[PDB]
C-alpha cells in the first residue's frame, strides 16, 4: 500500500509494541522488527522469504511467545500464526502431511496441511517450533523453501513462500577445573551446526540466542502475569490489586534463572490464584468489591520463608 | 399425503396405533431434541451415539409424546415422517428423476406445513443421488433457513467418516449426544419392556431375571452396548423357554450368556 | 420473469418484503462485490470462506442494499436471482431438456438485462447436467455478458472448481473471513430484534456478550458468527418451551449441555460438594493427602473461573512407591467428576515401547493404511472435551513419544494425521510413573524426604527439562502406614461383602479378624497389594470352599473370628460361622 502516517509510525515503534507483551529479549525483537520494516519499505530480496529466523536458547524464555506476539502485531490475533508443532514429526513417513499424499493415494484430495495454509494466505508467519525433533527428511524439504522461496506439494503445484516469515524455535544446546552468556551462545551454535546441515543454516536470515531472564525482568513480568488474573476477575465484577509487597514477594519466590518464567507462572497459580478460587467458592469475596492482596510477617528484604499472602475484600 | 406415504413411514400414526415400544428414561434427551426443534433457524437436531444405545428409540419416544399431547405448543399434533432414501432412489433411472421426487416431497411437506422429517442413518444422505447434486445439496438451502424441520440420527464413527467430511451439511445439524445408560437405567428399561416380551414369548420374566440380565450383560459381553446387550439376553431366554415348552429366571439368563460368550457363569 | 421464477428465487423481492435477516459489518465485502460486479469483463465474483462465516449473508445484504438504494448507479435497480440447479436438473428426462432450460434462462437474463445471478454452492455447477452447466456457462462468464455471483467453501472450491482451470480463471475470488468477537457481538445486537420477537423473550447485552465469548472459547469445530447465534437461539427456545428473559446463565447452561464442559453456574449442592472435595475423594483414597489436595485445588480453580484459558485444566506426575494409589487416585478423580471409573481415558503407555507406535496416538499420515481412522487419543478427547486423561507408567514409553505431548501440555492442542486440531484445554492430564522405586552405599546419617529426592532425580534423569517444566505438579506419594492399612482392610472387606450380599449373604468381621488381617498383610515396601493377597487367601478362598460345600448358604450371616490369637499370631486361625 501507500504507508499511511499512522501505519508508518506504528511500524517505526514496532519494538515498543512487541515489548508490551515481551519482557527483555531486545536482540530478537530488534531483528524481527528490522526484518518487517525492511520488507515493508520495499527493499526485501525478491527471491527469498520475508525473513527466516532460528530462535534458540534456554527454556521458558520467550522463543514461541515472541512468534505469537509478532503474529498478534501483524494480524491482530495470535491465531493468525501457522504453528506446526514439529514434535509429532519424528517418523520419516509423516512428512506427507506437510505437503500432502501423492496423487492416487488416500487423502490426496485434501492436499497438505502446510502448503494449503500458506497458499491461502501468502503473507503469514509460520512457526516450526521444536524443529530439532523432526526427521531429517523434513529439513531437506524445507531447504528448498529457504533457498528458492517455493515448495512443491504432492499434487505437483508450487506454492511460494516469498512473502512469508519463517521462525524455527529450537531447544538445542540445553566447565572442569579452577577458573576465575557468550559461552551459552557458542554452545548453542555448536549444537546447531552439529545437528543441521551447513547449507540449511547458511540460508537462515538470522540465528538468535535468547538471554536468560534476570531479576528485574521477572519483577516486570509479575505485573504482566497478574494482568491475566485481574482481567479474568473483572468478568465477575471484582478488581484485584496487589501491593508492592505482594509483587516483590512473588518475584522473590518465582525467580530461578535456569528454568525461565514458568516457575513464576506456577508460583502465581499456587499462591494467589488457587486461594482466590477457594475464597470465591466460599463467597468470602464476591462481585462488587475489590480484592487487595498484601503480605505480612515479612521484613521486606529477607526471603519470605514465613511470609504469607493475605486477601482483603473492600466494597 | 400420498407422495409422502410412498417415500416414508408415518411414525406418529404408528405410535397412535401402538406399534412402537415404550421409551423409558430418555426424558432429558427428548426435551433437548424438542428444544432444538423449537429454534428459529437451523432447527435440525442430530442424535449421535454408539450403536445400540437408543438413538431410534428416542425418536419413537418423541412420536409417542406427540401422540399423547405432552409436547409443547410448537410441536403439538405434528406428524413425524421417517424418510427412506431407498424408496426415493429406487425408480430413479433417467436424469432428473431422483431430483424430481425429492423436490416433490419437499413441496408437499411445505404445503402441509405440519410434518417433521426423520432420517435415521443420516450419513446415507451425503451423495445419495449422485457422487455434485444429491439429496444433501438440494436440502441445504431448506435446512439452513429453518424452513424444514429434520431429525437426523447417526453413530459416532459414521458421523465422523461421512457427515464431517461435508462441512456445509454438518454445520446445519445440532449434535444431541445419547449415552449408554447405566445398569440401573438398563434395569428400568427392561422393567418397562417386560410386558411386550412376556406377551410375545408367553413367558413370565422375574425382576431378578431383569437385574441379572443387565448386570451380566454389562459385566461380560464386551463389544455391545447395554440396552440391546441386555434385551438380547432377555429375548433369547424367552425364546428358549417358549421353544422348550413357563418362567424365565436368572439361571436361564446365565445359560444364555454362557452359550453366547462361553464363560461358565 | 416466468422462467426465472420457475428456476430461481428472487432475492430482491424477498428483501423488499423484509424476509431477509439484517447484515451487519460486511460493508467491505459488499463494496468489493460491487466493485467486481461493475468490471468490464470477468465481472463474476465468488465468495470463498469457511462454513457459517456469512457468505450467503453477504449476498442477502447486497440484495437489501439494492432494494434500499445505497448502491452505485451500475446496480441501481438490478434484480438479484438465486439460481436453483436442482430445479433445472429435475424433470430433464430427455436428451436436450436440461440444455434447453439453461439456454432459455440465459436468454431471458440477456433480454431483461437487469438480472444478477447468484449460484449458491458454485462447486455443484461443475457436473449439473452430466453437457454440464459449467461448459454451457463458460463462454458467457469470460466476456462479461452475464453478471453472476458465486459462493463456495474453501475446501469445495479447491476440490471441484480448481480442477477446471478454465472455469476457475473466470471467477474473481472474494475472501470472507470469520468475524472477530466484537463483530459477532455487533451481529448479535443486530439480530436480537428478530430473534427475541420470534421467541417472545428478552435478551440482555450480557447474554449476547457471553454467547459470543463462550462460543468462541469452547466450541472449536464451528465458526463464530453461527455458533454464537446457535447459542442464543437455543437459549431463547428453552425459555419459550419452559413457560421471560435470557441472561448469561442460560447461555452457559446451553453450552454445558452442548459440549459437556461444566460452565453453568454452581448450585448450592454443587458448591458444597466442591468445598468438601478432599473428603469425597478420601472416601476411596486412604492417605496421600498432598495428591488429593493438589487435584482438588486444580478442579476448584477450573470451576471457579481462574483457569488459564490456554493451558489444560491441570497436569500432574504421580510418582513414588508401588501399591500406594497412583492409579487409584486418578480412577477416584474420574469417579468423582463423572460418577464412573470408566469415564477415565486410560492409555497404558507400557505398550508404547517402540517409537513407531506414536502414530497410534494421532493416526497415520495421509496416503497410508489407517489414515481415515484418525487416532485413539484425539478422537476420544474430541468426543469428550472435558475428561481425565491418564498416561499409565509413562516412563516405559519411547523417548520419542513423550516428546510429542509438549504442545498438549503447554498449548493444549494436538493435531491428528488428518490435520484436525483437537484442544486439550479442558482436560486433566495425569502421568503415573514408577521411576526411582527399584532403588545408599556408604556411611549415612526423614526417609520420605530421601525418597522424594531420589524420585525427583530419576525424573530429571529420564525426562528432558522442557517436559518437566510444563507440568503443573509433580507429587510423590508416601508409603502406607499401619493405620492406613487398618483402614483399607475395611474397604477390601466391603468389596468382598458386596459380592457376598449379591448372593443374599451378609459378611461380618470381628475387630480381632480385622486386626489380624492388618497384621499379616502389612509390608511397607510392597504397598497395599500384599494386604489384598492376604485377604484373598484367608477369606475369599475359605469362603468359596464353604459356599461350594454348602456349609454356608443364602440367608446366613457369615461371621469371621480369630480363635487361637490374643493380640504376631502366626498360629492364629480364622473361623467362619453362619447363622440365619
Ligand atoms: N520474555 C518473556 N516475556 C513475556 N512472557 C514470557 C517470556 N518468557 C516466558 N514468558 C512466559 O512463559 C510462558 C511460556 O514461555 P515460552 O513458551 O515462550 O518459552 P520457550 O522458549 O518456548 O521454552 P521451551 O519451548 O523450550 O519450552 C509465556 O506464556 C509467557 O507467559
Ligand atoms: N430408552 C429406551 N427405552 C426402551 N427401549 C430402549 C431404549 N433404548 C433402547 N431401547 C431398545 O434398544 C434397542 C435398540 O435400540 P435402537 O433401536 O435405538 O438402535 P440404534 O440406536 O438405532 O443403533 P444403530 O443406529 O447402530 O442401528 C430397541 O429395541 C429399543 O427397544
Ligand atoms: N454479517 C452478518 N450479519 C447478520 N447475520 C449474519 C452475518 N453473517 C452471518 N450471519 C448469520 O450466519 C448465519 C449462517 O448463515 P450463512 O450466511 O453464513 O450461510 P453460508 O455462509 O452460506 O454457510 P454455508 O457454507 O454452509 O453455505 C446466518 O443465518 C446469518 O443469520
Ligand atoms: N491409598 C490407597 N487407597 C485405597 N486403596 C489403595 C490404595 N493404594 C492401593 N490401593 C489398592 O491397591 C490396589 C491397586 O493400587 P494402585 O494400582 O493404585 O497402585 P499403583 O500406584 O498403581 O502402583 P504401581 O503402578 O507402581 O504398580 C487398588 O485396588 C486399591 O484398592
Amino acid at each position: 500500500f501507500k504507508l499511511t502516517e499512522a501505519e508508518t509510525t506504528r511500524l517505526l515503534r514496532m519494538e515498543e509494541e512487541l515489548h508490551k507483551r515481551i519482557i527483555g529479549q531486545e536482540d530478537a525483537v530488534k531483528a524481527v522488527s528490522k526484518a518487517i520494516r525492511r520488507t515493508r519499505a520495499g527493499l526485501k530480496d525478491p527471491k527469498r522469504p520475508s525473513g527466516s529466523f532460528i530462535f534458540a536458547g534456554p527454556s521458558g524464555v520467550g522463543k514461541t511467545e515472541l512468534s505469537k506476539a509478532l503474529a498478534n502485531f501483524l494480524f491482530g490475533d495470535d491465531d493468525a500464526l501457522i504453528q506446526i508443532d514439529m514434535g509429532e514429526f519424528h517418523d520419516r513417513f509423516t512428512a506427507s502431511r506437510l505437503f500432502g499424499a501423492p496423487p492416487g493415494y488416500v487423502g490426496y484430495e485434501e492436499g497438505g496441511q502446510l502448503t494449503e495454509k500458506v497458499r491461502r494466505k501468502p503473507f503469514s508467519v509460520v512457526l516450526f517450533d521444536e524443529i530439532e525433533k523432526a526427521h531429517q527428511e523434513i529439513y531437506n524439504s524445507l531447504l528448498q523453501v529457504l533457498e528458492d522461496g517455493r515448495l512443491t506439494d504432492g499434487q505437483g503445484r508450487t506454492v511460494d513462500f516469498k512473502n512469508t516469515v519463517l521462525i524455527f524455535t529450537s531447544n538445542l544446546g540445553t566447565g572442569l577445573g579452577f577458573s576465575k552468556y557468550e559461552r551459552m551462545k557458542q554452545k548453542v551454535n555448536d549444537e546447531l551446526k552439529k545437528h543441521f546441515r551447513p547449507e540449511f543454516l547458511n540460508r537462515i536470515d538470522d540465528i538468535i540466542v535468547f538471554h536468560q531472564l534476570t531479576r528485574e525482568e521477572i519483577i516486570r513480568m509479575v505485573d504482566l502475569m497478574i494482568s491475566r488474573v485481574a482481567g479474568q476477575l473483572k468478568s465477575k465484577d471484582m478488581a484485584l490489586v496487589l501491593t508492592d509487597a505482594a509483587k516483590a514477594l512473588l518475584a522473590k519466590r518465582g525467580f530461578d534463572p535456569v528454568l525461565g518464567a514458568r516457575p513464576l507462572r506456577r508460583t502465581i497459580q499456587r499462591e494467589i490464584e488457587d486461594q482466590l478460587s477457594e475464597k470465591i467458592l466460599f463467597e468470602e469475596v464476591g462481585p462488587g468489591q475489590v480484592v487487595t492482596v498484601d503480605v505480612d510477617n515479612w521484613d521486606g528484604e529477607g526471603p519470605g520463608e514465613d511470609a504469607v499472602f493475605t486477601f482483603t475484600g473492600t466494597r | 399425503s400420498l407422495v409422502l406415504d410412498q417415500f416414508g413411514r408415518n411414525l406418529t400414526a404408528a405410535a397412535m396405533e401402538g406399534k412402537l415400544d415404550p421409551v423409558i428414561g430418555r426424558e432429558k434427551e427428548i426435551e433437548r431434541v424438542m428444544q432444538v426443534l423449537s429454534r428459529r433457524t437451523k432447527n435440525n437436531p442430530v442424535l449421535i451415539g454408539e450403536p445400540g444405545v437408543g438413538k431410534t428409540a428416542v425418536v419413537e419416544g418423541l412420536a409417542q409424546a406427540i401422540v399423547h399431547g405432552e409436547v409443547p405448543e410448537t410441536l403439538k399434533d405434528k406428524q413425524l415422517y421417517t424418510l427412506d432414501l431407498g424408496s426415493l432412489v429406487a425408480g430413479s433411472r433417467y436424469r432428473g428423476d431422483f431430483e424430481e421426487r425429492l423436490k416433490k416431497v419437499l413441496k408437499e411437506i411445505n404445503t402441509r406445513g405440519d410434518i417433521i422429517l426423520f432420517i435415521d442413518e443420516l450419513h446415507t444422505l451425503v451423495g445419495a443421488g449422485a457422487a455434485a447434486i444429491d439429496a444433501a445439496s438440494i436440502l441445504k438451502p431448506k435446512l439452513a433457513r429453518g424452513e424444514l424441520q429434520t431429525i437426523g440420527a447417526t453413530t459416532l464413527d459414521e458421523y465422523r467418516k461421512y457427515i464431517e467430511k461435508d462441512a456445509a451439511l454438518e454445520r446445519r445439524f445440532q449434535p444431541v449426544q445419547v449415552g449408554e445408560p447405566t445398569v440401573e437405567h438398563t434395569i428400568e428399561i427392561l422393567k418397562g419392556l417386560r410386558d411386550r416380551y412376556e406377551a410375545h414369548h408367553r413367558v413370565s420374566i422375574t425382576d431378578a431375571a431383569m437385574v441379572a440380565a443387565a448386570t451380566l450383560a454389562d459385566r461380560y459381553i464386551n463389544d455391545r452396548f447395554l440396552p440391546d446387550k441386555a434385551i438380547d439376553l432377555i429375548d433369547e431366554a424367552g425364546a428358549r423357554m417358549r421353544i422348550r415348552r413357563a418362567e424365565v429366571d436368572d439361571e436361564q439368563i446365565a445359560e444364555v450368556l454362557g452359550n453366547w460368550t462361553g464363560i461358565p457363569v | 420473469s416466468l422462467v426465472l421464477d420457475q428456476f430461481g428465487r428472487n432475492l430482491t423481492a424477498a428483501a423488499m418484503e423484509g424476509k431477509l435477516d439484517p447484515v451487519i459489518g460486511r460493508e467491505k465485502e459488499i463494496e468489493r462485490v460491487m466493485q467486481v460486479l461493475s468490471r468490464r469483463t470477468k465481472n463474476n465474483p465468488v465468495l470463498i470462506g469457511e462454513p457459517g462465516v456469512g457468505k450467503t449473508a453477504v449476498v442477502e445484504g447486497l440484495a437489501q442494499a439494492i432494494v434500499h438504494g445505497e448502491v452505485p448507479e451500475t446496480l441501481k435497480d438490478k434484480q438479484l436471482y438465486t439460481l436453483d440447479l436442482g430445479s433445472l436438473v429435475a424433470g430433464s428426462r430427455y436428451r436436450g431438456d436440461f440444455e434447453e432450460r439453461l439456454k432459455k434462462v440465459l436468454k431471458e437474463i440477456n433480454t431483461r438485462g437487469d438480472i444478477i445471478l447468484f449460484i449458491d454452492e458454485l462447486h455443484t455447477l461443475v457436473g449439473a447436467g452430466a453437457i454440464d452447466a459449467a461448459s454451457i456457462l463458460k463462454p458467457k462468464l469470460a466476456r462479461g455478458e452475464l453478471q453472476t455471483i458465486g459462493a463456495t467453501t474453501l475446501d469445495e472450491y479447491r476440490k471441484y472448481i480448481e480442477k477446471d482451470a478454465a472455469l476457475e480463471r473466470r471467477f474473481q475470488p472474494v475472501q470472507v473471513g470469520e468475524p472477530t468477537v466484537e463483530h459477532t457481538i455487533e451481529i448479535l445486537k443486530g439480530l436480537r430484534d428478530r430473534y427475541e420477537a420470534h421467541h417472545r423473550v428478552s435478551i440482555t447485552d450480557a447474554a449476547m456478550v457471553a454467547a459470543a465469548t463462550l462460543a468462541d472459547r469452547y466450541i472449536n469445530d464451528r465458526f463464530l458468527p453461527d455458533k454464537a447465534i446457535d447459542l442464543i437461539d437455543e437459549a431463547g427456545a428453552r425459555m419459550r418451551i419452559r413457560r421471560a428473559e435470557v441472561d448469561d446463565e442460560q447461555i452457559a447452561e446451553v453450552l454445558g449441555n452442548w459440549t459437556g464442559i461444566p460452565v453453568f453456574k454452581l448450585t448450592e449442592a454443587e458448591t458444597t460438594r466442591l468445598l468438601r472435595m478432599e473428603e469425597e475423594l478420601h472416601k476411596r483414597i486412604i492417605g496421600q493427602e498432598d495428591a488429593v489436595k493438589a487435584v482438588s485445588k486444580a478442579i476448584r480453580r477450573t470451576r471457579a473461573g481462574l483457569k488459564d484459558p490456554k493451558r489444560p485444566s491441570g497436569s500432574f506426575i504421580f510418582a513414588g512407591p508401588s501399591g500406594v494409589g497412583k492409579t487409584e487416585l486418578s480412577k477416584a478423580l474420574a469417579n468423582f467428576l463423572f460418577g464412573d471409573d470408566d469415564a477415565l481415558i486410560q492409555i497404558d503407555m507400557g505398550e508404547f515401547h517402540d517409537r513407531f507406535t506414536a502414530s497410534r496416538l494421532f493416526g497415520a499420515p495421509p496416503g497410508y493404511v489407517g489414515y481415515e481412522e484418525g487416532g485413539q487419543l484425539t478422537e476420544k478427547v474430541r468426543r469428550k472435551p472435558f475428561s481425565v486423561v491418564l498416561f499409565d507408567e509413562i516412563e516405559k514409553a519411547h523417548q520419542e513419544i513423550y516428546n510429542s505431548l509438549l504442545q498438549v501440555l503447554e498449548d493444549g492442542r494436538l493435531t491428528d494425521g488428518q490435520g484436525r486440531t483437537v484442544d486439550f484445554k479442558n482436560t486433566v492430564l495425569i502421568f503415573t510413573s514408577n521411576l526411582g522405586t527399584s532403588d545408599g552405599l556408604g556411611f549415612s546419617k526423614n526417609d520420605y524426604e530421601r525418597m522424594k529426592q531420589k524420585v525427583n532425580d530419576e525424573l530429571k534423569k529420564h525426562f528432558r527439562p522442557e517436559f518437566l517444566n510444563r507440568i503443573d505438579d509433580i507429587i510423590v506419594f508416601h508409603q502406607l502406614t499401619r493405620e492406613e492399612i487398618i483402614r483399607m482392610v475395611d474397604l477390601m472387606i466391603s468389596r468382598v461383602a458386596g459380592q457376598l450380599k449379591s448372593k443374599d449373604m451378609a459378611l461380618v468381621l470381628t475387630d480381632a479378624a480385622k486386626a489380624l488381617l492388618a497384621k499379616r498383610g502389612f509390608d511397607p515396601v510392597l504397598g497395599a497389594r500384599p494386604l489384598r493377597r492376604t485377604i484373598q487367601r484367608e477369606i475369599e478362598d475359605q469362603l468359596s470352599e464353604k459356599i461350594l460345600f454348602e456349609e454356608v448358604g443364602p440367608g446366613q450371616v457369615v461371621t469371621v473370628d480369630v480363635d487361637n490369637w490374643d493380640g504376631p499370631g502366626e498360629d492364629a486361625v480364622f473361623t467362619f460361622t453362619g447363622t440365619r
